[PDB]
């Protein structure tokens, strides 16, 4: 039911992580603080790796065309995007960074 | 957000008219007669900057906005219509629903993550009197009655009428259809001695400021609209005088009409009784873009049986059409062109010098700027725009 | 402000000049020839961007801006002089007085609060020598010849000419003609040969500066020019050579012409003699809009009575029209035109790269920029603003 | 500078190759075919907004900017070639030498202080393959073999083509001709069913991302482009499905073309082979201005003597100019027009919805940011500005 | 009938605007501009705004209509649109109440 | 070789004198401060005479079109002006303006 993405060391607060996962689309791990959150990899506008994007407090910025999300609740930020985003379950665990390999 | 703010600051009683360059948005407008629409033959138009295209389905009519959400080209520039239900874009096989336009299918890579993701936009369209209504908004629409004047939906009610492309801004037209004293450029048209019309040439206003008109914001199905009352305690100009010498006379004919003339939202005007004393004229000046307008006429006569209404129609096509709709609108049309160049610049809205008959205009600006449902943007027309 | 002031800035020596793109206020413009508008035969015209209509009542001109103070329509749309010295809008017939423009009547409203409470902006009309001129300016206007080169108004100078539209600005049309080296392009008109005119390929400047031209600025009747004198001191070029060798020679004929060259504000040239030794040719580059002139070209020449003049106007319309205005300057009309492109985003004011007969063209440009009577701007055209 | 810096800062990928409205400055452009251009008859043309004028001077073509450094004004309007090795403008004489742009004499004054102290712009030009090739830009130009698609310039390849001017931007042609989905749009060609060629409704993707393209960043030559590799690991789709009906088939031929597509900076596409198994075609998209291409399209196949060019040429005149460029391509011409509404705001830029083929052109779209010589702007075409 | 009662001078306060609606003529605006009283026509010039409706700053009515506006005092144009002078009417207080004059002022027998 | 122009007291701070030269191009001597610079008084770009513009630092701009220079290497500082300015070596002495014949 869970992934294992790294460390909560490795990530420096407001940092992204991408996670390829085998057979199936890629995630995003956002590190907001203390809070660790994870969403679909792709924006919902195109086909952009929204862990190759800018990371502003809560919200990710997606580097094609400038559309957002807040990563807590994969809900539009700002435009074009209008699609939601799928929304990730995150727990860490012993000093880990765990992931759900299905979406909320 | 449409015009120069150092302008809007100078209009404080009608700023978000003169801002309503586009037209007003969440509201139902005419744009074409049903029997132009037939069964799955699609077909385009623009209605407030955006291109629509109207398809007709077991006898229902849908509107799709003609924008393919990928490269955003018209689907319109090579229809494929290849299932009842659907429409597939001519260059990568986009494929969309008429009814809730899903992207449900995309020939060229059915597997694509994009499919069942993305909506394509869709207006309701509702076909009434045999006039083709498309709500231009966001959300459920409200019923047709509220967008409609008083009596356009009466059962017995027979509507027909014409419609075109006029070059001028929709609110120059509107204005121009519900000013009391243009009746002047009408004082020569065929109507008036081939209908033996009675027709002043202008009115001498009587009362007080708010006898002028009646706003109408009282009405039980939320129309929104202003009556015209400046005959009610004015008097009537048959004699036009320069230096006291009269130079024009107004028509006395024996046939009274436009006695009642109100004007509603989103923009269509109602005169009572015209062209003739049993019937009524009921016309549209709905927003293409910032420089045109369709010129939705219609005309409505009590009909009770199928051979009343055959009579009526024989009268429109050989009397009404071409001695009415034409004979009198004609001058109409080219007088609203006539305002394009002062208007044009903005400027126009700040440097007019109105006067006393000007008031009912007035009204109209006033009700138009408190009960709009929106004002319609290029973002609208583009992509709206958002930042967090 | 007509133009972005980021190039205004870097034009130290001529901005005002840059910036006059609609041309200049407040001077004398000749648009017609007298025998084009007769009795009560309004004509319509544009004038620094302005719309003006032109009548004739009693022999005597009227000139009135061509947009009704109400709506801003043009009265030309429809023209109604119902009273000899009325003209009545055809919208809502507010009625203006062609003499004063003042608001005297409202045939929709004989009781409107605005008669005789309103003017229509009027300017002064003056005729002479065949020639209509309008003072597009406010105030009371200053003798005429202020605005005229000199001999223009002389008593026995017969004037002859011809006006068109052509697709230029005003200043690239003064420019072409000041331009003493654009002599080049007129090589080959029929006129040099057809008239054995002596005509140079050009000039070798010789002497200063301030010796290439003659400012005057203190003529007694106020006029403002100045005479190119390049062939004072300078050597005339029959032998164009490339690389040393002669590949072009000028016109040796015996009639010696324009050895007098001169341009007045607001923006006349005068070439004497020209195109014969007897006579004179004085042009006008009038500013219809930013984009178009007037080109008014008159020639003149002495007569002593009826039977001169008769014989004059004969070799006018056989000769020297076909000859020399048109065959003559139409290469100035295609000159003027292939300079559109560069100056149209007001860069070439900037990139040009001038030579040494530049400074004529820059003595004017100086001139025109310390003497001109105002600039006339977008404000004056829409409506003067002004905020408390 | 070319674009909204709003717009701009939205576009983190490839913010260049948006700003690049006008073409790319620094690189080689093929404008026309060698037979196009006789010794001694100067033509002109526009390229990257700049109109320039060629001429064959002993065999060997030059390239000067047509416009005069005195005025602006196109040499063009009246070519005056008065020596071999010169041009003379029409106007001053300003007179420029076609080899190397020095203004070396000026007939209207052979004494100015500029001659031989300006230089008119020049470019590069090269033939080859019976194309002319213009080096728009500055300084010592590049091996042409940099901005040519591999095999272009081999030996034993022959090239003969097809040029016309199309009304869309550069990079929607570009784009189009990339497209591994836009295939669609080809699936009823007459080459499809006169060639029997194998050809998919489109492609469902395998693999990562990273294994749908192939960037060279660099060649022995210093060539910059991408491969498409979409059909490495995926799937062609044959039977277009909606619903889960078949609405649409492919074409099943026996020829398979199109092995490999590639892209290439300036903006050249190769697609090889194509229309037939033993040739291939070559086509840029040149830039004319913002809202215009040249489509230069060129079909390519290996000749080892007179005897197989002469039978390549007939079978091009005969068929693959009119089954192939025209009949297949011209479908190319109204999908690129049908994308310039959406991008003629630069909006289009921001809202496009991509989907898995477009990887393709994305990889395009970064490699064009990262690895083009230069961002030709409005000021390279008025004239470069800068304040100190 | 000269002299048209107003109101008090304690009914407005400084910087207010009052309309005078008269009997078979034309309404009139009295403003305070601190403790004194001026008076002009009440409709603007311009078109058929009643500037009583309009904003007073200092001694400038402002239109509410296309934003003109006029010198209270002089009753010449302060801001375009406006180009009409507005009639203006002589206040005066006596015994603490405010009339205002039925005919407007003119440049009839006064400074030159 | 060189030309005696003036007094260093003849031009007051931040002037420039135009010095004519019988069969040859005037050049234009510039008092920066304390320092003095001299170039070809014609500007590159057309006809306008340098001494008659405005002099800001080491930098003469243009009065025609505001194109400009730098009046120590002579190099082009604003556009439109493309072509390098002839430069003039000067020396103060005893109290002296003197400016080299010839360009270097
Ligand atoms: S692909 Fe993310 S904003 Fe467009
Ligand atoms: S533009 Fe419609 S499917 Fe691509
Ligand atoms: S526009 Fe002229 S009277 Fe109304
Ligand atoms: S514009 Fe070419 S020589 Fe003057
Ligand atoms: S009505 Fe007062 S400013 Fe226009
Ligand atoms: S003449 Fe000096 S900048 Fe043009
Ligand atoms: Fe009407
Ligand atoms: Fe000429
Ligand atoms: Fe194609």
């Amino acid at each position: 039911i869970w992934l294992k993405v790294c460390a909560a060391s490795d990530m420096q607060p407001g940092t992204i992580r991408r996670v390829n996962r085998v057979g199936a689309a890629p995630l995003a791990v956002y590190r907001v603080g203390d809070q660790f959150y994870a969403t679909e990899d792709t924006c919902t506008h195109g086909i952009a790796s929204l862990s190759e994007g800018t990371l502003d407090g809560d919200v990710i910025e997606c580097p094609f065309h400038g559309g957002a999300f807040n990563v807590c609740t994969g809900m539009p930020a700002s435009s074009p995007c209008t699609v939601p985003l799928g929304v990730f379950e995150v727990e860490v665990k012993e000093g880990e960074v765990y992931v759900a390999g299905e979406k909320k | 957000a449409n015009v120069d703010e150092a302008i809007l600051k100078r209009v404080k009683g009608w700023a978000p008219y003169v801002d309503a360059k586009l037209g007003f948005r969440n509201h139902w407008y005419p744009v074409m007669f049903s029997k132009e629409i037939n069964e799955g033959e699609p077909k385009t138009l623009k209605l407030l900057g955006e291109n629509l295209l109207v398809n007709r389905i077991d006898g229902k009519l849908y509107c799709l906005k003609d924008r393919c959400l990928h490269r955003g080209v018209q689907l319109s520039v090579k229809v494929e219509c290849k299932t009842k239900s659907t429409i597939t874009c001519w260059y990568h096989a986009w494929t969309y629903r008429w009814e809730d336009g899903v992207l449900c299918d995309i020939l060229t890579n059915p597997t694509s993550a994009q499919i069942g993701r993305q909506k394509l936009k869709t207006y309701p369209v509702q076909e009434a009197k045999g006039c083709v209504f498309i709500y231009l908004g966001d959300g459920d629409p409200p019923p047709l009655a509220r967008d409609t004047p008083p009596n356009f939906l009466d059962d017995d009610m027979e509507i027909l009428g014409k419609n075109q492309i006029i070059k001028s801004n929709w609110r120059l037209a509107v204005e121009n259809g519900f000013d009391p004293s243009h009746i002047y450029i009408h004082k020569d048209s065929i109507l008036v001695k081939d209908n033996d019309l009675a027709l002043p040439l202008g009115f001498a206003p009587g009362g007080d400021r708010k006898q002028q008109t009646r706003v109408v914001d009282d009405d039980v199905v939320g129309r929104k609209g202003v009556y015209d009352l400046i005959g009610e305690h004015g008097v009537p100009v048959f004699e036009g005088t320069i230096g006291g010498e009269v130079v024009r006379e107004g028509a006395y004919g024996e046939k009274i009409v436009a006695n009642d003339v109100s004007i509603w939202l989103p923009g269509v005007l109602k005169v009572n009784p015209f062209p003739n004393p049993d019937m009524m004229q009921f016309e549209w000046y709905v927003p293409i873009d910032e420089n045109t307008h369709y010129y939705f006429q219609t005309l409505g006569k009590p009909c009770a049986n199928d051979e009343e209404r055959k009579k009526y129609e024989q009268e429109f096509e050989s009397k009404w059409k071409p001695m009415a709709l034409e004979g009198f609108n004609n001058d109409d049309i080219w007088a609203r062109e006539a305002m394009v160049d002062f208007y044009a610049d903005d400027k126009g809205w700040v440097n007019e010098i109105l006067f006393e008959s000007d008031e009912a205009i007035v009204a109209w600006r006033k009700l138009a700027s408190e009960h709009n449902q929106g004002i319609q943007t290029q973002a609208h027309v583009s992509g709206l725009e958002h930042h967090h």
